[PDB]
Parts: C-alpha cells; sequence; structure tokens
C-alpha cells in the first residue's frame, strides 16, 4: 500500500508499504478490515 | 447507490467508516453497556395517606 506521505523501508524513498503479517485478507462474508501503521519519514519512526 | 461499510471498537469506543461513503450525516442507535456495573434505574418506594 503507497500512500502519498509513505516510505518504502526497502529502498529510501516514498514507496509501497510491504504490509509484514499486518495484511489485509478477506475475514468473514467477503470483506477485508485492518489497520496498519506505516512509516511516514525514513528513519524518524512517527508511524502515520 | 452508495454502500456504507465502518468498523468500531466495542471497548474504546472508536466508530470509523472504511469501505466508502459520499455522504454528510449518519444517526445511529448504540447504546452503553450494562456488563460493567456502571448505571441502572433504582425502584425505591413512596408512600402518602
Amino acid at each position: 500500500a503507497k500512500w502519498s506521505d509513505s516510505f518504502d523501508e526497502r529502498t529510501s524513498a516514498a514507496g509501497f508499504v510491504e504490509l509484514g503479517s499486518n495484511v489485509v485478507k478477506l475475514q468473514d462474508n467477503d470483506t477485508l478490515v485492518g489497520q496498519i501503521k506505516y512509516p511516514t519519514n525514513g528513519d524518524g519512526e512517527v508511524e502515520t | 447507490d452508495t454502500i456504507l461499510g465502518k468498523v468500531d471498537v466495542s471497548s474504546g469506543e472508536l466508530t470509523l467508516t472504511s469501505a466508502s461513503g459520499k455522504l454528510t450525516d449518519v444517526k445511529v442507535k448504540g447504546y452503553v453497556a450494562s456488563e460493567q456495573h456502571t448505571s441502572a434505574t433504582n425502584v425505591e418506594l413512596g408512600l402518602t395517606r
């Protein structure tokens, strides 16, 4: 998932956050839900 | 048509729409759980002659 205020955390750029084990998968009755904590600033863990 | 999709935590009481919405206002019918014994109705008697 790539927000505009994102950080990749693989390269040092605003890119896709790889959802590490906080993946939003198909829950019951065919819906997704989930809150995820993406890093915004490179090396500043402000965690939007 | 417009689909409405929300999620809320029953403990912390944070309602939050998450699937869609191009709307302005929503009226709900929630309550406050009488599990934790916070408030109830008292039935203390009365009398006159």
